[PDB]
């Protein structure tokens, strides 16, 4: 119950927001996250060859 | 790392601290000769020492802040030391927080079932971004699998969480000697 | 949670804590207008506030002195924040011991050996005592077995191990924040 009422007012929120007519760029979105998945492995591959 | 809120002795000491790691890490990563490292694992060394910068960011400010005015075929200590000094005392390479990857991951899977199908995460790494090669993508497959050779799709919060551990253990790892070198008489 | 041999500012502040805590469960399972909350949901809030109160005892007890004069199908705020501080500073309806669950999963296992049928816990908990509903029955042995579709007998150390946890885990999140907290004055 708690999680759809978190849930109603997110969709209220984001509702709110869309209704200011802000555009939001989700090309990018996905480049943001393949680059910090990818220094993430780089990282996690750095550190298991350090152990 | 680097605490920039501390005592003047303190800013001192870590950034000594940084020089003696950077040491440490040129010394074991160094092949033949004393004093000389390629600037392959240049990146490499950085990762062995927590910091995230990516390889157009390495390339473009990390390789020319340290490389020679003439073209030298490998990094020495010189300009090795005081760059990594500098970045961890800014953290001008310091990774996104962990938020980061989670929201990375979930617009990866647009229908948040919860997981990524293994070719859709290959496409995403080997066409948008930074690439990676065909074995790193092996690797990456069978790490978030668990080295699952038939898995189909990979669980990204269990990863994420994983990820996180090893990566807390290993800045532990690294961070443990941050601490004393103290101006000497 | 509730300790009720500390201080008289850490009695107060217990107590506010406490009572904002009721409130915001109480809205949680507002609907309609606030200050008024289904009698239904009236155990369920308990489970929050760290009290397991049994069906009969809330039926018996808890609905007649939360009920006005007269009997009502909504329980009112005013009649629920203070009835809900006094129970928990008691602590009247808390979770018996673990080891009390254990002893009581030891006596339905007569051999002992560490594991229960499915079917003899359905039998147990649906003609013995305040028989469960099915969908009770299937949440309880879908959870006792991890989610296992092929589980066929339920460990019972185990189980109990996860959901002390996992009440542990929910009691500190549910009372995150009290330290930060302060008195109103």
């Amino acid at each position: 119950a708690k999680i759809l009422k978190k849930e109603e007012e997110k969709k209220l929120e984001r509702q709110k927001k869309l209704a200011e007519g802000t555009e939001i760029g989700e090309e990018t979105e996905k480049d943001d996250a393949a680059l910090v998945i990818k220094k993430y492995w780089r990282g996690y591959k750095s550190r298991k060859l350090v152990q | 790392m680097y605490d920039p809120n501390t005592s003047q002795t303190e800013k001192q000491k870590q950034e000594e601290f940084l020089k003696l790691k950077i040491q440490e890490a040129f010394n074991l990563f160094v092949k033949d000769k004393k004093g000389i490292v390629d600037k392959r694992e240049i990146p490499y060394i950085m990762r062995y020492l927590g910091q995230f910068p990516s390889e157009a960011q390495v390339r473009d400010a990390i390789l020319p802040e340290i490389e020679e005015d003439e073209p030298s075929e490998f990094i020495k200590y010189s300009k090795f030391e005081p760059y990594m000094l500098k970045v961890l005392k800014e953290r001008e390479y310091e990774p996104d927080d962990p938020e980061a990857l989670l929201a990375a991951f979930k617009l990866l899977d647009q229908e948040g079932k919860g997981y990524i199908e293994i070719d859709m995460m290959k496409t995403f790494l080997e066409k948008q971004g930074i690439e990676f090669r065909e074995q790193e993508t092996k690797s990456f497959i069978e790490f978030a699998t668990n080295k699952d050779p038939n898995a189909t799709v990979i669980y990204y919060e269990d990863y994420i969480s994983r990820l996180q551990a090893f990566t807390d253990k290993h800045i532990e790892s690294v961070m443990k000697g941050y601490n004393n070198f103290q101006v000497k008489k």
